[PDB]
């Protein structure tokens, strides 16, 4: 099989930067290299085929080159929606092996999160478990430190985070930290704090509630 | 003695630009009086097949290339001049039209 | 207008079988090659195999040979990926996609949406949907889609006439082995209690369809 | 628009084995009844010139290669079989002989 | 210009070893690589042309391969007379650039030198300079330490060495150390010693004379 | 029987001129290309340029353009390298060599012996040859070819009917800027004083031709 080695594995560039991504074949591939872009949870989109031709209706800022065993996709002016994973693929010999993809991130100015806290549902406490959700909304960069304090005791082991996929228009992220606690445990504490440390916050932000007490 | 897989042959021989040794007389058929040296030049030109009676492999993007070629007229010596040749950058299978 | 539409995705026992189906329109699969490509969750794309429906020729990855069978039905204009003797590492989103004369070979310019084949001895649970009620400008509200399996779940807001400022997060695998996600949307505070925010949850694999109304809790 | 130097053209086009898209009908001219798919295959074959009326570019070392090719008889379906093709490993300019 | 990068720059192998030498072109060279062997102070000898063909009447143990930008000369069974410098050369684009050559040495069993000392000529002392020559004959490996002691004072700055080219048949070397002294300086000393340290000598060897005294 | 024979090598002033000549037999240089290759002492080979005598076409290295001129004389079957405006780094052994139809292009299968073009403001000195008299089995004897310039010198023994066991060493550049080498030969002691050992020295560039008889000194 022909091994395809993409580099870099990931890169972070600013809007309007020229970005290049190389792909290297373990043997010669005549010129049968194609480049696909993949936005998360969606089918790949063909960009370049046969090394160097622009696939129909793909923006011209996308450009492909190379001959031999060394090839390059070049985005000439990275745009907010170029955030995606790019794969190369070789068509010369089965199996049709892909690169391992390059994960392109848009680099934008720092933006602090909007912090929100949500108590557990009434309906839910009925079922016998507490889920306390804390929401950090539209920030950059993604590095965020989230800490749960229950009546001022710091938690470890009960929380869990999802981070959103970087936005196609404003290039920010969102994150949720979900504090999972047995009802009986929740019932026996009043203060529920979520504490956020982020680059764009001058000092850490706390958003919180007391149980039942509106 | 390893066999080439049908998918792979098909792929490899499909219409594409391939380095081709072209006779200069073919490219320059009005020059009857001259003998050229070399007789031929390597050019990127469309080749391979479309396997479909209705389609032809044809260039969709061209460019030029220039080479020193020796023109030899009989009893008149040899002069080395520049000749130009079309090359094919992109090829497609496209419908024949009469 | 070329499109490829997949179906057949679901949950299956390790060792069991599944027939993904790929329905074309806008072109005839006869006059082309259909390939299958898959993506293990979090990993990269791997080629599965291809078929030349004109003739029924097939060619498969060594990683998948002898188990999977691609097939075509030129009358019904549809290709099929038949999965047998399934494994854990076969868990992926499966894509079909087609190559035509418009591009040089194997550059596949139209794909299907992809179905999730998830191989597990685990059972199907539809989720419970809980309000993420706002607070007491711009406010956030939401919906906790919790304790379900397998993936995926789809959340939309207000029958999908609210999209601006919605976030639905990557689902998360709970130490229990069931998934849960949250969908969240920011709205002006002034619109709270003149606007209604119902969130429509959808769990296909369990025929669950919950609409949850979201309002600021009484007390 | 950089010119190719005479020495270099001469060198590059001199008799050598070059990848060639060959029609399968040419190689297998007794198979009139079949249509082949693909129509053609890539082979290493002698090509380019000797620029000397007395010499021909010819293979001095050959080898074989085998590919799956689809044979299509009209109203009789398609069978994919193995076909073999000569390839040229070495080429020389050698004297023509009648 | 196309740069040709040979590796290794030098190698030492035993007789009957299979030796390989690679050559790497900065761009593609179609297959127009040739390999020349050069015995010292003699014209190169063509071995392989067009990457892979054996030049007429060259022993078949010589073999060439490679396609693309990477090529290899392989000697399949190194022979005593293969000692030479091998060059690759590229014919595709002027100028016709060579590699920097690989200098192949035959590795043989250790052999100690035969040491000889020669006094200055009568004829020569007539002209007014003394050249005392000491000769180490047919040894291996070439590493030799030669030291001049004049009446037991060790010299530095007056001696100079030539080492022979490795033999085509028995694979050994010879070396000469030439002690250059002004006649007046020579005239005013008796003992002239040459002291040889070599791998194959169990202990160092001294060969010497006293002036005029036969 | 193809051979190429060079001539014209010598010493030249920095700034001055030299015409190396390359005489073919066994083939006609018309029906081929002649190249020149040089080798700075101790360094590797560098291509100088080539000529296609049929037409007089030439092509030169950028390192040598505008100074050197290759030319051919089809009647006299001889190519020529004409050197002008010479430099220090032009000091090398010059080879001509030919490409024919037998090989693929520029693989040059026959060369000349090579001449040494040495560029120096220095003057020509023929050497003095001194005995390296044997001692008092197997003995060594020799010849010190000393204080000469430029290279090269050729030593043979006994009009060249003794070759077995002869070593002639690499010449050495003395701090004076003149060369000196030694040629040495081992012989059985028993043959000493029944055999004669004359050593024939040759300094072409100075028309020196010394035979030195070697015998064990009297005393």
């Amino acid at each position: 099989d022909i091994q395809m080695t993409q580099s870099p594995s990931s890169l972070s560039a600013s809007v309007g930067d020229r970005v290049t991504i190389t792909c290297r074949a373990s043997q010669v591939i005549r010129r049968s290299l194609a480049w696909y872009q993949q936005k998360p949870g969606k089918a790949p989109k063909l960009l370049i085929y046969a090394a160097s031709n622009l696939a129909s209706g793909v923006p011209s800022r996308f450009s492909g080159s190379g001959s031999g065993t060394d090839f390059t996709l070049t985005i000439s002016s990275l745009q907010p929606e170029d955030f995606a994973t790019y794969y190369c693929q070789q068509s010369n010999t089965s199996p049709l092996t892909f690169g391992q993809g390059t994960k392109v991130e848009i680099k934008r100015t720092v933006a602090a999160p909007s912090v929100f806290i949500f108590p557990p549902s009434d309906e839910q406490l009925k079922s016998g478990t507490a889920s306390v959700v804390c929401l950090l909304n539209n920030f950059y960069p993604r590095e965020a430190k989230v800490q749960w304090k229950v009546d001022n005791a710091l938690q470890s082991g009960n929380s869990q985070e999802s981070v959103t996929e970087q936005d196609s228009k404003d290039s920010t992220y969102s994150l949720s930290s979900t504090l999972t606690l047995s009802k009986a445990d929740y019932e026996k504490h009043k203060v529920y704090a979520c504490e956020v440390t982020h680059q764009g916050l001058s000092s850490p932000v706390t958003k919180s509630f007391n149980r039942g007490e509106c | 003695h390893e066999v080439v897989k049908f998918m792979d042959v098909y792929q490899r021989s499909y219409c594409h630009p391939i380095e081709t040794l072209v006779d200069i007389f073919q490219e320059y058929p009005d020059e009857i009086e001259y003998i050229f040296k070399p007789s031929c030049v390597p050019l990127m030109r469309c080749g391979g097949c479309c396997n479909d009676e209705g389609l032809e492999c044809v260039p969709t993007e061209e460019s030029n290339i220039t080479m020193q070629i020796m023109r030899i007229k009989p009893h008149q010596g040899q002069h080395i001049g520049e000749m130009s040749f079309l090359q094919h950058n992109k090829c497609e299978c496209r419908p024949k039209k009469d | 207008e070329v499109q490829l539409v997949e179906s057949g995705g679901g949950l299956v026992q390790p060792g069991g079988s599944l027939r993904l189906s790929c329905a074309a329109s806008g072109f005839t699969i006869n006059a082309s090659w259909i390939h299958w490509v898959r993506q293990a969750p979090g990993k990269g794309l791997e080629w599965v195999g291809a078929i030349y429906p004109y003739s029924g020729y097939t060619n498969y990855a060594d990683s998948v040979k002898g188990r999977f069978t691609i097939s075509a039905d030129t009358s019904k204009n549809t290709a099929y990926l038949q999965m047998n003797s399934l494994r854990a590492e076969d868990t992926a989103v499966y894509y079909c996609a087609r190559w035509g004369h418009s591009t040089s070979p194997w550059a596949m310019d139209y794909w299907g949406q992809g179905t999730l084949v998830t191989v597990s001895s685990a059972s199907t649970k539809g989720p419970s949907v809980f309000p993420l009620a706002p607070s007491s400008g711009t406010a956030a509200l939401g919906c906790l889609v919790k304790d379900y399996f397998p993936e995926p779940v789809t959340v939309s807001w207000n029958s999908g006439a609210l999209t601006s400022g919605v976030h639905t997060f990557p689902a998360v695998l709970q130490s229990s082995g069931l998934y849960s996600l949250s969908s969240v949307v920011t709205v002006p505070s002034s619109s709270l209690g003149t606007q209604t925010y119902i969130c429509n949850v959808n769990h296909k694999p369990s025929n669950t369809k919950v609409d949850k109304k979201v309002e600021p809790k009484s007390c």
